[PDB]
């Protein structure tokens, strides 16, 4: 490929800066492009520069270009939760539609919330209109991961932040189910790295 | 195959038996730019020949001036075969003294 | 972006059947573009159009065809669906935009998801699970939990709505719905969401809380053949109201 | 009185896989430049081919014409793709200019297709010939978009080019004005009759090109005189072969007159036979 985009994958947490970059071969050089690709959406385009042009910005996204060490990098002010995205580096060699379009491979860049006052608890919900449920790991920070289950019928999902927006508050929460009536919220994320300050219901 | 090659061959200076001389070739009119061009002794190929670069005339139809340093004698035939698109079969012009 | 399209945004269908993905667009630009991207994987070309009757082959080997009769449309075919063609789909074009650069437009896409059977297909069940009281004493916040189980394709689209109005803060959905059977080849998909209020919010009588999943699958034109209902394209709910003790 | 510089170029697309790249620059009849397919750079075949330019300036040109070569090969292929041409495909470009006493300057930028025009550079921008198929009209389409292409274009021809014109012009000026005396002499071509003979008046070694040639009998022309092509030798220099057929016998008191610029109206006259 004539276009490498560095890292693969990073990891970050929100209000921090970041800086992707794209490193490309190919030759003559029109313009390049960077596009945001929110999972499960088409790209969306955040800049595009001719070489003439060495800063472009759009909100809090800004992409600087060397033309000589052909490369670019795309800078992240303040990093949000929507920012979660892959990024993508395109060059095209025509400044006309008579040329090719160089994709890179793309940049996934997950963004987890700086959780400040953690609370780390599994809990238990009582079924709304149904009985005899589901168990509830939540207020975690961003170090502990939540591995899936080994058993075949115990649902062990990812963990995901919700933010509350008034309250200006965010939360880290992991959903673990199961068919058998056995089943304990104790035991539901005996697989995954828990914190030893961790509470229980009863 | 659009234009076919006009062919013409002559000698830089008057023709003397024994004295050194060149021997041209001159190939145009012709369309397309793929063509080529032999200077023939007695019927076989001569292979120290130097050609101009193929170029062009007003009307886009090419021309290539081939050519090579000779001695002429009594008995020595000398032509250009050319072979082309336009062509059935490769066209000899001989030299004529 | 908001002016080119695709339709369905989301398709089901059975193994060797013929496939037909809807790409259109109101502008004239004549330069347009077909995708292929599985999912975390990258972009591949393959197809592109300069205009009408024109049809040229892309990056990636592909056994779907193209077809531009008019400018505003592209659409894609696979004369035979099979499982590999499980991917998402998106359309492009090309054309002039804020400055003197042509810059290109991507379509929504489209998700496709090739089955061996119709039959394979159901509908998401829906429940909400209400907050532990251990968390309100503890927290002084309430969780709400939904959980679409029972599902297939994973062709789903989860919202919460408060009081009849939908909601987006202190709600969080899975990007991905997992496997409930990780060892069959069509195994139906669970998915959860978490929305969180205060425990006053909660604690309210009045108040009405809906998860919602709007599930996509079979159309009119599919036929149907078994015993339960055609699991079509529908709307499943699940609602707790306000409690305080 | 006046001196255009041509760059003519020469591509040959066999198929989809095997294409050459070819081109030349004459500064009115003299050959000043060379480049071939197989050569990463343009050849100065005269010791003044680079004018007043400096070794940066023709070093720009040097990398500009580099970069022309392989994106032209490329966007006429993908062309071939969208309009749905055949191989072999034939692709010919004039370019350049004249500069003119006082001031101006014309230039032109003009390409064929399989022998014919279809569309040349005006002003700002592409712009297809008047007799041109409407398959150019999309290729114009196209071409029309590239901005930079545009902008250069105008900047070679309206810039660069006269500029170096004017450098070559004061640079080469002693080889351009050059004088070289012709010679001459007289054959028998093969019979066109009978009765009726071939006389043949050669002339060659003259330079520059401009040359006035006719058989005559005394001071009187001979309307019938077939004068030929200008043809090139290898050293620069031209020749002409000026035939006629006459019947006979008489004449005999026939004259073959050649004018150059030598050669200060001092024609060469040679008389039948005196061969
Ligand atoms: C021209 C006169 C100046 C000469 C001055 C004296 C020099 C000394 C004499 C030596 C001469 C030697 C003989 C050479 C004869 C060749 C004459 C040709 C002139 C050179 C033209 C230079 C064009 C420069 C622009 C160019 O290369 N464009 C490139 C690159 O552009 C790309 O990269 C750029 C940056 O590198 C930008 O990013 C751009 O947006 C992007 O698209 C672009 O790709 C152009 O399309 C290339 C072609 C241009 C001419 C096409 C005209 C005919 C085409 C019609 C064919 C129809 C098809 C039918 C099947
Ligand atoms: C004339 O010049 C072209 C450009 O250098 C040649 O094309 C090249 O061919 C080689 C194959 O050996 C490639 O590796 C290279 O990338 C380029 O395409 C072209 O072949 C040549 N034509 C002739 C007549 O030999
Ligand atoms: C194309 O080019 C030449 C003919 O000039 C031939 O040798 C070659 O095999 C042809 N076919 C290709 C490479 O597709
Ligand atoms: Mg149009």
């Amino acid at each position: 490929n004539q276009v490498e985009q560095s890292p693969q994958s990073l990891i970050i947490l929100e209000g921090k800066n970041c800086t992707l970059q794209c490193n490309y071969t190919v030759s003559p050089f029109s313009n390049l492009r960077w596009y945001k690709q929110d999972t499960g959406r088409g790209p969306v385009s955040l800049t595009i520069m001719t070489f003439s042009e060495n800063t472009k910005s759009n909100g809090r996204y800004t992409a600087t270009l060397d033309a000589d060490t052909k490369q670019s990098s795309l800078h992240i002010t303040a990093s949000q939760l929507s920012d979660s995205a892959s990024y993508i580096c395109v060059v095209s060699d025509r400044g006309s539609t008579l040329g090719r379009l160089y994709f890179g491979r793309g940049t996934q860049l997950t963004v987890w919330p700086d959780i400040q006052n953690p609370d780390p608890a599994v809990y238990q919900l009582r079924d709304s209109k149904s009985s005899d449920s589901v168990c509830l790991f939540t207020d975690f920070d961003s170090q502990t991961n939540v591995s899936q289950s080994k058993d075949s019928d115990v649902y062990i999902t990812d963990k995901c932040v919700l933010d509350m927006r008034s309250m200006d508050f965010k939360s880290n929460s992991a959903v673990a189910w199961s068919n058998k009536s056995d089943f304990a919220c104790a035991n539901a994320f005996n697989n995954s790295i828990i914190p030893e300050d961790t509470f229980f219901p009863s | 195959i659009q234009r076919t090659p006009k062919i013409q061959v002559y000698s830089r200076h008057p023709a003397e038996n024994g004295k050194s001389n060149f021997l041209n070739c001159y190939v145009s009119g012709f369309h397309p730019s793929d063509i080529e061009v032999d200077l023939l002794k007695n019927g076989e190929r001569i292979e120290k020949v130097e050609h101009s670069d193929l170029s062009f005339s007003k009307d886009w139809s090419f021309y290539l001036l081939y050519y090579t340093e000779f001695t002429p004698t009594e008995k020595d035939e000398y032509a250009c075969r050319v072979n082309h698109v336009t062509l059935s079969q490769p066209k000899i012009v001989k030299w004529d003294r | 972006e908001a002016d080119i399209y695709q339709t369905p945004r989301y398709l089901v269908i059975g193994t060797g059947k013929k496939i037909t993905l809807e790409c259109s667009q109101t502008m004239g630009h004549d330069k347009m573009y077909w995708y292929q991207q599985d999912p975390g994987m990258e972009l591949h070309l393959i197809h592109y159009s300069y205009g009408v009757n024109s049809t040229e082959k892309g990056d990636l080997s592909s056994e779907s065809t193209v077809s531009r009769i008019r400018t505003e449309h592209f659409p894609l075919t696979l004369e035979s669906a099979r499982p590999s063609h499980t991917s998402q789909y998106l359309c492009a074009s090309s054309g002039l935009r804020d400055r003197g650069l042509y810059e290109q437009y991507f379509g929504p896409g489209t998700r496709l998801t090739v089955t061996e059977d119709l039959k394979n297909v159901f509908p998401p069940e829906v429940a909400v699970f209400e907050p532990s009281e251990a968390e309100i004493s503890h927290t002084q916040k309430a969780t709400l939990v939904c959980l679409a189980t029972g599902f297939y394709p994973d062709h789903v689209e989860l919202s919460w709505w408060v009081n009849g109005k939908e909601v987006h803060s202190g709600v969080c959905t899975d990007p991905q719905p997992l496997k409930e059977q990780p060892a069959l080849n069509d195994s139906r998909y669970a998915l959860s969401s978490r929305l969180r209020v205060s425990a006053t919010f909660w604690q309210n009588p009045r108040n009405h809380f809906r998860c919602q999943v709007q599930f996509y699958g079979l159309s009119e034109n599919d036929e149907w053949t078994q015993d339960r209902a055609k699991p079509v394209t529908q709307i499943v709910s699940a609602e707790a109201w306000g409690r305080a003790d | 009185r006046l001196f255009p510089l041509r760059c003519l170029q020469i591509s040959s697309f066999a198929n989809s896989s095997w294409t050459r790249t070819d081109g030349l620059a004459w500064l009115g009849e003299l050959q000043t430049h060379s480049w071939s397919n197989d050569s990463d750079t343009v050849r100065s075949l005269k010791p003044w081919s680079q004018g007043t330019f400096s070794d940066q300036q023709w070093e720009t040109l040097q990398h500009i014409f580099r970069v022309y070569r392989s994106s032209f090969t490329r966007d006429v292929k993908e062309f071939a793709k969208m309009l749905r041409l055949s191989y072999p495909l034939e692709l010919q470009v004039s370019a350049g200019c004249e500069v003119h006493p006082g001031n101006a300057s014309n230039n032109f930028f003009h390409v064929a297709f399989q022998g014919k025009d279809i569309l040349s550079f005006q002003g700002t921008s592409w712009e297809p010939t008047q007799e041109a198929p409407l398959w150019v009209n999309l290729a114009i389409q196209v071409l029309n978009q590239d901005k930079w292409t545009r902008e250069t274009v105008q900047w070679l021809l309206n810039g660069t080019c006269p500029q170096f014109v004017s450098g070559l012009l004061e640079s080469g000026k002693s080889e351009l004005k050059k004088q070289v005396k012709p010679k001459a002499w007289l054959s028998r071509g093969p019979s066109p009759g009978p009765g009726r003979l071939l006389l043949v008046c050669h002339v060659s070694g003259f330079y520059p090109k401009p040359v006035w040639v006719k058989w005559m009998r005394g001071e009187q022309e001979q309307q019938g005189t077939q004068p030929g092509d200008i043809l090139p030798n290898a050293d620069e220099t031209w020749y002409l072969r000026a035939t006629l057929d006459v019947v006979a016998g008489e004449a005999a008191g026939l004259s073959c007159r050649v004018k150059h610029s030598s050669l200060e109206g001092q024609d060469i006259v040679l008389y039948w036979h005196h061969h």
